[PDB]
């Protein structure tokens, strides 16, 4: 599904620009936080039956 | 980062020959009767052998495996007398109607009388482990599989049998090693608690749930699948559990409720078995997997991410608490003792807990209706709590003589409790002086007021009464939770809250449990005899390094007898003495709080039920007006229940007529050695010392009295051995007769 | 046999123990094998 | 610098040395783990991958007798073999491999000197000449890199369809 | 010594195999004698050997004969444990292996301490190797014959429970599984 999807893009996208070569580290632990915040944001509305 | 060195300690048996080897003070050899004792005393006090934190860490980090091997050899054990010597199998066929054994006795000098009549065409010693509960619930079915766990035990005992000897002597981790306490939480957090839980929710989803299911459902066990048969052939779980042919895409694509039915919330009792549900605690596990693994990722290792513990415990000061957390960071990772204190008090803490939380919530089928495993657990697990509660004051005490410091702690909190230990102390004293009067003294004013023949003037439900308003407050609030604050859980999570009369065969399993007069008495008995076990304890700890008494009071250690008849006299001062006393109380404690258990669940809740719903309690409800004075629970406890264990010679229940008069010896002994001093021992001893000294038969290891402190170590270990072993022969004979 | 296995095995809890269960034993056995001797037959 | 992608810089940890060194690691995980690890791990998907590959076209022409061992579909052919005897030898003795392999890893990371994916393994003496030898590193790199696309293209495609890579 | 293991050409020689003892190829993957005595470990090895080459035998007769006596009577090895533990004939056995092996323990104890050498007890009733050169040759056959008869008698006893077929019988028929 999209909306699954495009809340998890957009999750992890802000986890990554607010995280502030690259540093590894940081980068998992930031998508790490993502996917957190982007399954219960999923699981809370798919309970409410929004998404 | 790994920092180790190599090849430490050579292994031999050279030492092995040379007793005290460990000590100074002990390896010149004994002169006399005490060397013995202090060799055995001091064998483990392994601070006191060296001065190095290296040194001290790395025995530890070795006993420790040394201990898991001993509890791998003793489950090992449990696992192979359930193999061999017991009735398991009858028992899953029938588990209402046949009682566990796993023990069996040789036919020597009449004991065989001890192989009882347990059914299943069966003799021997009824078990009260709740073993059997726990292997039904795991899915075990047969005796192969406990055969092989047996093994697979042996094979873990040896494994932490080298792990010990290779981390001594061969691979010995070094002091900053032990001192990453970070990665040792982020392990024992996400690795250890958190995989043990996901590890243990596999087996349940895979493994517990179908066998279970098939079970309750009626099918005969050994026209059960095996285990693997689940795994193999998926369509043998999606028969019971429908959600198993959509597999695993739901958890990917967080469509998780499509597992509502082998993952639920149903809350209440399975009523076949009188369990929790299986697929409640598959739940749970999961939950409590997830919780742990992300738990484990606070704290800072080898990345830049984490909390540093040091820096969270450094901001936390406010204006009435001075320096606040600092300096507590140090104190955590340069004392093995101060680690003991806070670990054994959480550990005791939580035995407490799961008693409580395991008769209320039985987690087990067939457990509730099983009288003898409720009673045996709850006893057993808050024993097991007051003890390692106890320990917690003793190595507080131990810390605060020989790791403490001024100079890293001045003006944090530790330093500003020493610095009110006045107003700590003497506060605690008038709230057990209050609360001894206000409880204890209503059931004296009770007694007097029944003898005097003036029931209407007593503390009762149908007199003055005292009603735990706050406590059944909290029974309504549960009882109305389920589809309210809880909406999504369908029923209690206890039926002691409230609710229904749940009952397995025609046994009850539990029912609510109501709070009169004379539940609230009993706990203000509790709230009194667990403060003045607080006071003795904290007094120690507080009291350890001084008083105005002894202002030097650190010099002479955490364990001395005294500092002589002087100052009015000095008699058990140290930090190790409160810990003596303590012992007395927490064992007063704990006597009436399993004595409460027993007669409430008796009186109140354990029982018959007939077809048309007639409640039949074991003691038909006598504690509401028996349980209110001393004389009732002389007569209605112990004079009454002990008819079982009194009756008992000339039946297979006699090693518990034996035990309980075996007990009340070892307990009356021990009345010698608290009572009496070694002055007078000492002097008795030369007397006979002169006689075998006339007949050329006088020991070189020359004879002494016990010293002042073994005296009191030998008279409270029998005290609490007597006393506990006592209770044990008497619940077990009356239990396993009329439950 | 190794001196220093043999010198612990010396020991007196060792041979205290070997030694008391060797006893018991040999108790046990005789009560075993000759039940319920209240009093020498004769 | 990097070849791959001449606009982002150089993975610090690649220098120039191993084979296949194109300077691609954008992530740059070389500074994470080690590259000898890695490198360890790259060859072992290689070479599971490119004998995968040639199970897929081969199993669809020949099969050997009995039933079990009769199914052109590749994914089918895991389920028939699964619980039957065939999957779990391939499990055991690529295990025991593994287990005997376990080590070896170890020793190279503490420094024995062993060059990742390394077994010794030349009867034909074929990379006997250092010439041929890393010419030949290259090509199984390479050819290893492209057969763990193309495993993966077979398989999704077989999930896609419901038949074979040559039926389909 | 070679450096690297003959076996496992991946893997560093063992550091305590030394290359003297026979046998010793460098096969020690999993580091047993990193931590083990290779004396003891050596001598376990050859009481594995030389019970397995028994066995192996003992097997292979037991199937092509029997002595002629109706206590005998022909049946398969593996059953014949169980058949001859109720007679007491096992127990006979049993009593003079452990005669042997309680002996065996002060042998071992000695060992360790540096005055034998793993597996060698001084049998050689016939003088088969009075010759070192004969002595180390032989040492090497019976390595590789014990090794081999370790494995060779995992292989008897196992097909035994699946087929239900001698040694001789398999291979008279020889069915493939399902
Ligand atoms: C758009 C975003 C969004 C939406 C619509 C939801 C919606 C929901 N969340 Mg979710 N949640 C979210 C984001 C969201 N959440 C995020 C970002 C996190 C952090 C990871 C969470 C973490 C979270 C947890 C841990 C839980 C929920 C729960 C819930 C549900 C019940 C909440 C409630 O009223 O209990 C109110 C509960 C109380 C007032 C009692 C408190 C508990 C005692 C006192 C302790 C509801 C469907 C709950 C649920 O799923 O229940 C079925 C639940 O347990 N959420
Ligand atoms: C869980 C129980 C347990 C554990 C893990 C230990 C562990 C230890 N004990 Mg302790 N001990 C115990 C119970 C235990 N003990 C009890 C109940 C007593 C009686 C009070 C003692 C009295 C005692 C003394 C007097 C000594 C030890 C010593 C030791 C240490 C060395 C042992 C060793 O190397 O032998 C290796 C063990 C084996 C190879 C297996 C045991 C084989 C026997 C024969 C059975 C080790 C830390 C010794 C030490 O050096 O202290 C620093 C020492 O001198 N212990
Ligand atoms: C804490 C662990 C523990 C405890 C308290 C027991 C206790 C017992 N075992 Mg068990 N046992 C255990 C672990 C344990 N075992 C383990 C790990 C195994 C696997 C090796 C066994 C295998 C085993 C067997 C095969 C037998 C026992 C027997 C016994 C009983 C008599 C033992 C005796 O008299 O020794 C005598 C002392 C000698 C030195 C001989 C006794 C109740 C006996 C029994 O139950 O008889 C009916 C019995 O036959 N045990
Ligand atoms: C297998 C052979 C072996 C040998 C020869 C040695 C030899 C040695 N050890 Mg080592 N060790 C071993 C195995 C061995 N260890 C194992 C398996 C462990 C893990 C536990 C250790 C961990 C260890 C530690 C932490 C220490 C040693 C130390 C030593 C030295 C002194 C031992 C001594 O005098 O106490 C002899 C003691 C015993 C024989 C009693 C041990 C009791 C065991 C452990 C538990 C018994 C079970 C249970 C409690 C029984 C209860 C019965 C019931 C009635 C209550 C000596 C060089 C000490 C040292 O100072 O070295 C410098 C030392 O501090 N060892
Ligand atoms: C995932 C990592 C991990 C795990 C599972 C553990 C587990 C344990 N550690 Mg910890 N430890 C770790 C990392 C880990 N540690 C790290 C990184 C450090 C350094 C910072 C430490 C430093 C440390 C010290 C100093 C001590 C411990 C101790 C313990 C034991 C506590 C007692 C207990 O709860 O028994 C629970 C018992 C079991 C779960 C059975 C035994 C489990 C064995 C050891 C294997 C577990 C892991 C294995 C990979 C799982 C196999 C899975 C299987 C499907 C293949 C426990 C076995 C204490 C101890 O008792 O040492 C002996 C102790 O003193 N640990
Ligand atoms: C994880 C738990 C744990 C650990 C690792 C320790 C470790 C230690 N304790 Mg602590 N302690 C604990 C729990 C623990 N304790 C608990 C639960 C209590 C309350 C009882 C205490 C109270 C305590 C005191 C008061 C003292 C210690 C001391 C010590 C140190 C030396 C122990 C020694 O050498 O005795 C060797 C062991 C013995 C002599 C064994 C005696 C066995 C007793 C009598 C019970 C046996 C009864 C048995 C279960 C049933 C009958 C047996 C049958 C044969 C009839 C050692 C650092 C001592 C110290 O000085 O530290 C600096 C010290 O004085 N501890
Ligand atoms: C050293 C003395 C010795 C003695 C007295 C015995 C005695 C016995 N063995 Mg045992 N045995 C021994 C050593 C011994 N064995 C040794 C070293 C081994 C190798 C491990 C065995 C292996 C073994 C097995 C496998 C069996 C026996 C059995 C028997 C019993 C056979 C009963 C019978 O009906 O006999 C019948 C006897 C005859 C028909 C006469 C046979 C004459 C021969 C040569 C024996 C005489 C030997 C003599 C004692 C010494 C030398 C004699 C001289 C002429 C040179 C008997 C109790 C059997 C058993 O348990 O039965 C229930 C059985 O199955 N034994
Ligand atoms: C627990 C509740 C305690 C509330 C005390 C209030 C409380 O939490 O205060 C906490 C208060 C906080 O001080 P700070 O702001 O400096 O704390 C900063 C922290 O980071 C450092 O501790 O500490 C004090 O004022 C000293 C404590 C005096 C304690 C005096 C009373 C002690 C007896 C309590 C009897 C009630 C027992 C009931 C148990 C159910
Ligand atoms: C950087 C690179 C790029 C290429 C990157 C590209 C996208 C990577 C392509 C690789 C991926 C996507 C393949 C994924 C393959 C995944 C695996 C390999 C399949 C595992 C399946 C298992 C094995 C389970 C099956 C099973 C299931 C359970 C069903 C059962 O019946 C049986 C089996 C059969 C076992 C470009 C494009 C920019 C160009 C540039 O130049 C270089
Ligand atoms: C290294 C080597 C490799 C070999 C590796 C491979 C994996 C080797 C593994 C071999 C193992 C598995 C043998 C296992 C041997 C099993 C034992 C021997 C079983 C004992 C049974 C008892 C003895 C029965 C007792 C019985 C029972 C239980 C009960 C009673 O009632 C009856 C009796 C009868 C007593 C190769 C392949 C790559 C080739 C290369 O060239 C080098
Ligand atoms: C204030 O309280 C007390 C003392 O002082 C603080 C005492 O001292 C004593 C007296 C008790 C003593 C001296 C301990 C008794 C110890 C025993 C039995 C001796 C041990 C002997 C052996 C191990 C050898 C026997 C050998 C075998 C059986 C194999 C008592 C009763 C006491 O109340
Ligand atoms: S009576 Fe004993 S404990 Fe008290 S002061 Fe005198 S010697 Fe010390």
């Amino acid at each position: 599904s999209a909306s699954t999807s495009i809340i998890f893009i957009v999750v992890n996208t802000i986890c990554i620009i607010l995280g502030k070569n690259i540093n590894l580290a940081e980068l998992l632990a930031s998508m790490s936080l993502g996917h957190i915040i982007s399954s219960a944001t999923v699981i809370g509305l798919k309970s409410l039956n929004i998404i | 980062k790994v920092l180790i060195d190599r090849n430490v300690v050579p292994t031999n048996f050279e030492k092995w020959s040379k007793p005290g080897h460990f000590s100074r003070s002990l390896a010149k050899g004994p002169k006399t009767t005490t060397w013995i004792w202090n060799l055995h005393a001091d064998a483990h006090d392994f601070d006191s052998h060296t001065n190095s934190l290296e040194e001290i860490s790395r025995k530890i980090f070795s006993a420790h495996f040394g201990q898991l091997a001993v509890i791998f050899i003793w489950l090992s054990g449990m696992y192979f007398h359930g193999a061999k010597f017991s009735n398991y199998v009858a028992w899953l066929n029938n588990p209402i109607n046949i009682k566990p054994s796993a023990q069996v006795v040789w036919p020597i000098i009449g004991q065989e009388i001890l192989n009882a009549d347990v059914g299943g065409g069966f003799q021997g010693i009824q078990i009260t482990s709740g073993l059997f509960q726990l292997w039904r619930a795991s899915g075990i079915t047969n005796e192969m599989q406990l055969y092989v766990t047996a093994i697979g035990g042996l094979f873990m005992a040896s494994l932490m049998l080298f792990a010990g000897w290779f981390h001594y002597h061969k691979a010995a981790p070094k002091l900053e090693w032990f001192q990453n306490v970070e990665s040792m939480l982020n392990h024992h957090l996400a690795g250890l608690l958190g995989l043990g839980s996901l590890g243990w929710t596999g087996h349940l989803i895979h493994v517990s749930l179908p066998i279970n299911k098939l079970l309750d459902s009626g099918i005969v066990p050994a026209q059960i699948p095996l285990p693997h048969e689940f795994i193999l052939n998926r369509n043998l779980m999606s028969e019971l559990y429908p959600s198993f042919n959509k597999g695993l895409l739901p958890f990917f694509t967080l469509n998780w409720n499509e597992y509502n039915d082998f993952l639920t919330f149903k809350g209440g009792l399975n009523p076949v078995t009188g369990g929790l549900w299986l697929t409640d605690i598959a739940h749970h596990h999961l939950a409590i997997a997830v919780i742990f693994i992300i738990a484990g990722h606070m704290y800072r290792t080898n990345w830049s991410i984490g909390h540093s513990l040091k820096e969270i415990l450094d901001a936390h000061k406010g204006p009435f608490t001075g320096e606040g957390h600092r300096g507590l960071f140090e104190i955590l990772t340069t004392s093995w003792h101060a680690q003991l204190a806070i670990n054994l008090a959480m550990l005791g803490s939580l035995s407490i807990i799961v008693a409580h939380h395991m008769y209320a919530m039985p987690p087990y089928p067939y457990l509730a209706t099983d009288y003898p495993t409720q009673l045996s657990l709850f006893t057993h697990h808050m024993w097991i709590g007051g003890f390692c509660i106890v320990g917690a004051g003793a190595h507080a005490a131990i810390f605060m003589v020989r790791d403490y410091s001024p100079a890293q702690n001045y003006n944090n909190l530790l330093d500003r409790v020493i610095r009110h230990r006045d107003a700590i102390i003497s506060h605690l004293n008038w709230v057990c002086i209050f609360l001894g009067f206000h409880s204890f003294g209503l059931y004296i004013h009770n007694d007097t007021m029944r003898a005097l023949g003036r029931p209407q003037d007593m503390f009762s439900d149908v007199a003055i009464q005292l009603q735990p308003i706050f406590a059944q407050w909290i029974q309504n609030c549960h009882s109305i939770a389920p589809g309210n604050t809880a909406p999504n859980v369908l029923a209690t999570t206890s039926y002691v809250f409230g609710g229904d009369i749940i009952s397995v065969g025609n046994k009850i399993a539990i029912m609510p449990m109501s709070l009169g007069t004379a539940d609230f008495m009993v706990h203000h008995i509790h709230a009194f005899t667990i403060h003045v076990t607080a006071l003795i304890l904290l007094k120690g700890v507080l009291f350890a390094r001084n008083s105005r008494l002894i202002p030097d009071k650190a010099n002479l250690g955490f364990r001395f007898p005294c500092d002589g008849p002087g100052r009015g006299g000095t008699c058990q001062v140290s930090g190790w003495d409160h810990v003596f006393l303590g012992l007395f109380w927490m064992y007063n404690s704990l006597s009436i709080v399993i004595f409460h258990f027993s007669w409430k669940m008796q009186s109140d809740v354990w029982g018959t039920i007939s077809s048309s719903g007639d409640i039949s309690h074991i003691t038909r409800g006598n504690f509401a007006q028996s349980a209110i004075t001393i004389n009732g629970w002389l007569r209605d406890f112990l004079w009454a229940q002990a008819s079982q264990v009194i009756q008992s010679y000339g039946s297979s229940s006699s090693a518990y007529g034996l035990m309980f008069l075996g007990a009340h010896f070892v307990w009356a002994f021990s009345l010698m050695f608290l009572f009496s001093g070694r002055g007078y021992w000492q002097e008795l001893i030369e007397s006979i010392v002169w006689a075998h000294n006339k007949l050329k038969v006088a020991p070189s290891i020359q004879p002494r009295a016990l010293s002042i402190t073994q005296g009191r170590a030998v008279g409270v270990a029998h005290y609490l051995l007597g006393g506990i072993a006592t209770t044990w022969a008497f619940f077990l004979a009356r239990i396993i007769a009329i439950g | 046999m190794n001196k220093d296995l043999l010198k612990y095995l010396s020991t007196a809890p060792v041979l205290g123990v070997i030694w008391i269960a060797i006893t018991a034993a040999i108790i046990v056995e005789f009560n075993r094998l000759y039940p319920d001797a209240l009093f020498f037959p004769l | 610098k990097s070849k791959a992608i001449p606009f982002l810089d150089r993975p610090p940890a690649l220098d120039g040395s191993m084979v296949g060194d194109v300077g691609f690691d954008p992530l740059n995980i070389s500074s994470y783990l080690d590259l000898r690890w890695l490198r360890e791990s790259e060859i072992k998907h290689c070479r599971i991958a490119m004998l995968a590959v040639v199970g897929w076209f081969v199993q669809e022409v020949y099969h050997l007798p009995n039933e079990i061992y009769s199914s052109s579909v590749p994914t089918e052919a895991f389920w028939k073999t699964l619980v039957t005897g065939p999957m779990g030898q391939i499990v055991l003795w690529t295990s025991l491999f593994e287990m005997i392999s376990t080590p070896a890893v170890i020793q190279m990371l503490q420094g024995s000197g062993r060059e990742p994916g390394y077994f010794g393994f030349d009867p034909l003496g074929l990379g006997k000449n250092p010439e041929l030898y890393k010419r030949f590193q290259l090509s199984e790199l390479k050819n290893g890199r492209l057969a763990m696309i193309a495993i993966g293209g077979l398989i999704h495609q077989s999930f896609l369809t419901h038949m074979g890579a040559i039926q389909q | 010594k070679p450096k690297w293991s003959k076996a496992l050409p991946f893997m560093l020689w063992p550091q305590n195999l030394d290359g003297t003892m026979a046998g010793d190829v460098g096969f020690d993957p999993f580091g047993f004698t990193n931590v083990f005595d290779v004396k003891w470990m050596r001598e376990a090895e050859l009481k594995h050997c030389r019970i397995a080459m028994l066995a192996a035998l003992g097997f292979i007769v037991q199937e092509l004969w029997t002595f002629p006596y109706p206590y005998f009577s022909k049946v398969p090895p593996v059953l014949a444990h169980d058949v001859y533990v109720k007679t007491g004939g096992m127990s006979q056995i049993l009593l003079f292996v452990i005669f042997f092996e309680v002996i065996s323990l002060f042998a071992v104890s000695q060992m360790m301490e540096g005055k034998r050498e793993p597996g060698v007890f001084h049998f050689d009733p016939l003088g088969l190797a009075k010759d070192p050169d004969t002595f180390r040759k032989y040492e090497w056959s019976e390595l590789r014959n014990g090794r081999l008869a370790m494995i060779a008698v995992g292989g008897f006893i196992h097909q035994y429970w699946v087929t239900k077929q001698g040694i001789f019988e398999q291979l008279a028929n020889f069915r493939p599984l399902s």
